[PDB]
């Protein structure tokens, strides 16, 4: 969270496992893994989306048999900002992977063309 | 006693290697036509029977792979003009690489695909596959879906699905193609695979198919009288 | 040596026992990984919830060809356990079922009991795998099979369901063949009860239950009742499975597939 | 410092972390009976169902008077708890319920949350103990206080509902008086949270969920809200409980009550 300071507020973000529709409203989505972010105290969360999956490895491609999941962001509480105070904050997203990541079966790529 | 059981055994009943596909790839001037410049075809064991009914005694198992690649030519011409000795260049593809779309794309620089490159007339090519499942055995005869349709669905297609298939591509392709340019006369090449199972696990007996087969599924359209005219009381 | 059979809560009692199949020589029992570095622990309705679900009651006439169930589809609609099965992404079960059919002295006939793993039935139209969800999944209603294989030709509306024939058993193998299953006969001169324990076989260590059908079971009367010298007679039979030993993961929101 | 709060699955971290009262000194646990015979175990949902759920949010403003709700009238709505709570004819829980409240450092203010048990409201027509069942539990949109007493004159339709005072708590005692419950002040100068962990207190060692409501959760305003110099001015509240050592006894048929 990149905000002023005086910014405050409480956001709450979840995993869902596959399955079943993706959650629309924060009433159907409190209900998997989610973690109570607050702005107050820090500018940074942690969430650690564990590895829960039928198969041992999935796959890189775009398949409906081994689908990941869901993440989404919901409000837990308004963001309160006091008067001469910007009220459009900004946010950044980062992703990384734990010490138990692992891969297999080296392949081609599609981020490439070479326009002959 | 005094009984050898051995030729009966798992890794001995799976000891011969059956054709799995027989792949044209031709080699003439750029016709308007469908170019047989470059052939591909899809790693599956479900496109002969006598693999398949072998392997649909059981309904798990996990094995190696030896695949081999026996090469033939031809000519198109009576008195047709001499040619020099060909090149093939046979390349697997993992499901999600990008697929070639001409005779000589920027994906044959096989840079991270492995590619076996065959001069006609040797030694035919011999090439060991580890087991590339992602569960813990292979699955014939998978029962469910891939997607379930929710009730919250806008339409139909979306959580639509096909019965008893767990990923619409397994295993990708095999890309052949001839290296050498075209020349005006042209030579008609059938690659056969064949393909012998090592260190074999099975589970879970099942007896096999006996009315003919119709198409990858588990169903049947003709021939659904298989027992042949037999009197009761003689013998 | 009466059976006082007690799972949970319930109790199956009977009039003569016999046997009772454990298929493939396993019991069923939890996941037994020594070599598991976490050690928490999942969603386990075990501690009172291994019960006797009671199917319904089919009729088996003189000219009744067969039944087939799914399993885990045949218990979504009662227990608590098809609400933890919503509600969980993927579980693992083992099951007894229970298989009661009573007569006379005067009837005779023989039904057989199967269980096939991963048992994939056959469409009916000439678009390959083609059958919808619904269709494919009737739920404890069942199934039934049918003495010839007519085809549908209802091209602008498909019914995109199954039509099995009994002899062919649906798959394609003869019925004569389908005794290296876990199998068990109900022969009414003998005995009048069938229990078999299923234990948990799939490629996975644990799998999804919405889509994913692990056993099949499928009731194929080997010889046509018969009572003294009429030809109308009806006898019923009534299936019973036990959840044993089930285990759930990784919750969600629930998930309602439609069933048209 | 920072409390990493975590039950279950879910996290509740935070900003500032300074205390988590503790009702009565004493921990949830299970029943802890020494002179117990028999050794069978009930159905207890605590493999992974110890979860945050979160209830609806309320906005306060300038004059606005109050809010309360029941436990465990409050998670019949959502989760599998809500589930378990009708097939299973008794069962015991404890609580923690998590009050936030965000503010920045120009408003003013203060909340103060309680957690009375047996909390008995009182009824607003001449006819004594006569509240219907839907208005006397409303869920988890819980409901409101009101400035003075204004009994209801329709006797041909009575509304057979509560009418609380904010100053009289609804019970009838003052509000001075209410701080012998297990309490929390949300001072907005200082902190932002507010948890209370709740023990099963009831008469019985276990008792029925669907008619019995063991805690009731209120919020006062002590101090009326005030931004800078505007006269229109609304924070959010949110409230969160997690359901600690629960389990359950005795299934049945579901029951589904009607609510009008």
């Amino acid at each position: 969270f990149c905000g002023s300071m005086m910014a405050t507020g409480k956001i709450l973000v979840a995993y869902a496992p596959p399955g079943a529709q993706p959650p629309t409203s924060r009433k159907e989505a409190m209900l998997g893994t989610h973690v109570i972010w607050d702005l107050g105290l820090q500018s940074s969360c942690t969430m650690v989306v564990p590895w829960i999956s039928n198969v041992t490895y999935r796959q890189t491609t775009q398949d409906s048999f081994t689908e990941g999941g869901y993440i989404s962001m919901f409000y837990q509480t308004r963001i309160v900002v006091p008067l001469s105070t910007p009220k459009s904050m900004s946010m950044l997203g980062f992703v990384s992977a734990c010490n138990d990541f692992s891969v297999r079966l080296l392949r081609d790529t599609t981020h490439i063309s070479q326009s002959a | 006693q005094r009984r050898s059981r051995s030729e009966s055994t798992i890794e001995s009943f799976f000891a011969r290697g059956a054709c799995v596909a027989i792949i044209e790839v031709d080699n003439e001037e750029p016709t308007t036509r469908a170019q047989k410049l470059f052939a591909m075809w899809r790693i599956t064991y479900k496109d002969t029977v006598q693999l398949r009914r072998k392997l649909e005694f059981f309904t798990y198992s996990r094995f190696d792979m030896e695949l081999t690649f026996v090469v033939t030519a031809n000519f198109t011409n009576t008195n047709n003009g001499h040619a020099l000795n060909q090149v093939y260049q046979i390349m697997y593809i993992p499901p999600g690489a990008p697929t070639p779309k001409s005779w000589d794309d920027y994906t044959w620089q096989t840079s991270s695909n492995p590619s076996i490159f065959y001069t006609y007339g040797a030694a035919p090519a011999r090439i060991s596959v580890p087991y590339v499942g992602l569960a813990n055995a292979y699955s014939h005869f998978y029962d469910g879906f891939a997607k379930v349709p929710l009730k919250t669905d806008a339409n139909d297609q979306i959580g639509d699905s096909l019965y008893s298939a767990m990923t619409v591509d397994d295993f990708g392709v095999l890309a052949i193609r001839v290296v050498n340019d075209h020349n005006p006369t042209k030579v008609t090449s059938k690659v056969r695979i064949y393909m012998k199972p090592k260190h074999v696990r099975v589970w879970c007996p099942r007896p096999p198919r006996a009315v003919p087969y119709y198409g990858p599924g588990v169903d049947y359209k003709d021939n659904l009288n298989p027992l042949s005219e037999k009197g009761l009381t003689t013998y | 040596r009466v059976l006082q059979l007690t799972i949970g809560n319930s109790t199956i009692t009977t009039q003569e026992a016999a046997n009772s199949v454990v298929a493939y020589g396993r019991w069923p029992e939890f996941i037994r990984d020594d070599e598991a570095n976490p050690v928490d622990q999942p969603t386990e309705p075990d501690v009172a919830t291994c019960r006797f679900y009671t199917l319904d009651t089919v009729m088996w006439g003189k000219e009744s060809k067969g039944w087939w169930w799914k399993l885990p589809d045949a218990l979504r609609d009662m227990g608590l356990f098809g609400q933890n099965m919503y509600y969980h992404y993927l579980g693992r079960s083992g099951y007894t079922v229970h298989v009661q059919c009573n007569a006379s002295k005067f009837h005779q006939g023989a039904l057989g009991v199967f269980a096939i793993p991963e048992y994939c039935l056959a469409g009916d139209s000439d678009k390959q795998r083609y059958t919808s969800y619904a269709n494919a999944n009737p739920g404890e209603k069942g199934g039934k099979f049918y003495s010839q294989f007519n085809r549908d030709t209802a091209v602008t509306s498909p019914k995109r369901e199954f039509c099995p024939v009994d002899y062919l058993l649906g798959c394609g193998v003869l019925l004569g063949n389908a005794f290296v299953y876990p199998h068990q006969i109900i022969n009414l001169r003998t005995n009048n009860s069938a229990t078999i324990v299923l234990p948990y076989v799939n490629a996975m260590a644990i799998d999804s239950m919405v889509k994913h059908n692990n056993w099949g079971i499928a009731i194929l009367p080997l010889s046509p009742l018969d009572f003294a010298q009429e030809s109308s007679v009806e006898i019923p039979i009534t299936v019973t499975i036990a959840p044993m030993c089930s285990e759930f993961n990784g919750l969600r929101n629930v998930t309602a597939p439609k069933f048209q």
